[PDB]
């Protein structure tokens, strides 16, 4: 549904059957409301206890195919543009893409073969360098997050006389905001994540009527007004 | 077996990155299980001590086959000077200080005494200290020109007790085995002071029950407290 039907649907299912209707929302609320349900939809469903279902991710059909238009594949820049203090004497900076918002899978290509990269707890960090030998398995390398400015830098471990090709990342993209009308305006452009134009839901056609009833209670949350309901609808944030 | 598939057969047999509940061992864990479980089958091997083979160092053709690339020859002319014997005519020669057990151990003799004999080949008893004083006398069992009588001492030496002066010492004897190390381990860290990838010399035909022992060690050092 593109965004005319998001919004058309929206003001059917908030105030054109309601009784006592309410007053309309303009496009700007709309499109504030839709991308804070876009966001909250996406953060439920990644994690499985967001969800009444208890499943994540790739637990089932339904949970592949709604974020399977937002899966990307990326690499990692190596970071040896400008000096830097890494903790670990012996890991590889690397730039994750600006766009990321959730790390999925990770692999690192060496003249060894590749090998999956496991990110490693802090707690975990001290229990591994604890031991006498302090490397990955076999098929396996490390990785920590280091000092961030702007986008998320990494620190790649991997086994003693090793060295880096290139660094893939597949990741979920951070989600596209829904904005039904052009912003711009004489008395001042307002944006959602920094745009103004028209901006279509990137996301499969079948998150679209989940998303759009997410907005509608949020809508209603928010003319209700009270501490209560947003208090219980701030908990499907996450 | 090569050192890549040490470590893949030995993942394998552990059942590493399985469904069920596993065990995974870093490659410095699997050459430490590996190199224990070399040095203990081999001495088991040895000795006889294995309830499985239940034969010694060379008495079948298995064990042959097992233990062949470890016996190493060695021969020496010299001896050591300054040091306190259990007799006159006793000399000390060093071991090659990578010995393990000595199997053949045989000494030449150099003397204008025994004429024509010269360079007669003797056989080198290992003689223990209570047997030492009743056979410097014993004719049939003591120093003759067909036998020396050879004790340990400090500092890996052999203390050669003759009654003909004895010129050349030859041995033949159990080897340390080369560590099992499938990675270039990091600064630091050695096995039997070795950093870098090292072989096992052992034939093929072993290297699988090595395998087997230290999967069996594995599973011992992870589950000896639950």
């Amino acid at each position: 549904m593109n965004v005319n039907e998001f919004s058309n649907e929206f003001d059917v299912l908030y105030n054109n059957i309601m009784s006592n209707a309410a007053p309309g929302l303009n496009e700007y609320e709309k499109s504030v409301l839709l991308t804070k349900a876009q966001e909250e939809i996406v953060k439920n469903y990644f994690e499985p206890a967001g969800n009444k279902y208890g499943k994540g991710l790739d637990d089932s059909p339904k949970r592949q195919i709604d974020f399977s238009e937002l899966i990307k594949v990326g690499e990692g820049v190596l970071n040896t543009s400008a000096p830097t203090i890494t903790f670990d004497k012996r890991a590889k900076v690397y730039d994750l893409p600006a766009d990321l918002f959730l790390v999925i899978n990770e692999a690192v290509d060496t003249n060894a073969g590749t090998k999956q990269i496991v990110p490693i707890s802090y707690s975990d960090y001290t229990r591994l360098m604890s031991r006498p030998y302090k490397e990955p398995v076999k098929y396996q390398a490390w990785r920590i997050i280091t000092t961030s400015i702007n986008n998320i830098s990494v620190e790649l471990i991997v086994n003693s006389n090793e060295t880096i090709t290139d660094y893939k990342v597949r990741y979920i993209r951070r989600p596209a905001p829904i904005i039904t009308t052009n912003l711009s305006s004489e008395y001042g452009d307002v944006t959602i994540n920094g745009v103004s134009t028209v901006s279509e839901c990137e996301l499969n056609p079948i998150i679209h009527s989940e998303i759009l009833q997410r907005a509608v209670e949020l809508a209603k949350a928010a003319y209700q007004g009270d501490l209560q309901a947003s208090v219980e609808l701030g908990q499907r944030s996450e | 077996m090569t050192n890549k598939e040490f470590s893949d057969g030995f993942s394998t047999l552990l059942n590493s990155f399985g469904i069920t509940p596993n065990i995974t061992l870093d490659e410095y864990e699997k050459s430490t299980f590996l190199t224990n479980a070399q040095e203990q089958l081999i001495i088991d091997i040895y000795s006889g001590r294995n309830i499985i083979y239940g034969k010694s160092f060379e008495q079948t053709e298995e064990i042959r086959r097992y233990l062949s690339n470890l016996v190493e020859t060695y021969e020496t002319s010299t001896k050591v000077t300054g040091k306190l014997g259990l007799s006159k005519d006793s000399v000390f020669f060093e071991i090659p200080q990578d010995t393990w057990f000595i199997t053949y151990e045989v000494a030449f003799l150099k003397d204008s005494r025994l004429g024509c004999l010269d360079g007669i080949e003797a056989s080198v008893v290992p003689l223990p200290q209570d047997d030492l004083y009743r056979a410097k006398d014993n004719p049939f069992r003591g120093p003759s020109k067909d036998r020396v009588l050879r004790l340990d001492i400090k500092s890996d030496l052999a203390e050669l007790i003759s009654k003909y002066n004895v010129d050349k010492y030859l041995m033949r004897y159990i080897s340390q085995p080369t560590p099992i190390i499938l990675v270039d381990l990091p600064d630091g860290l050695s096995i039997n002071g070795v950093s870098t990838e090292s072989e096992c010399e052992l034939n093929p035909v072993v290297h699988r029950a090595i395998l087997e022992r230290a999967v069996q060690l594995a599973i011992i050092s992870k589950t000896q407290l639950t």
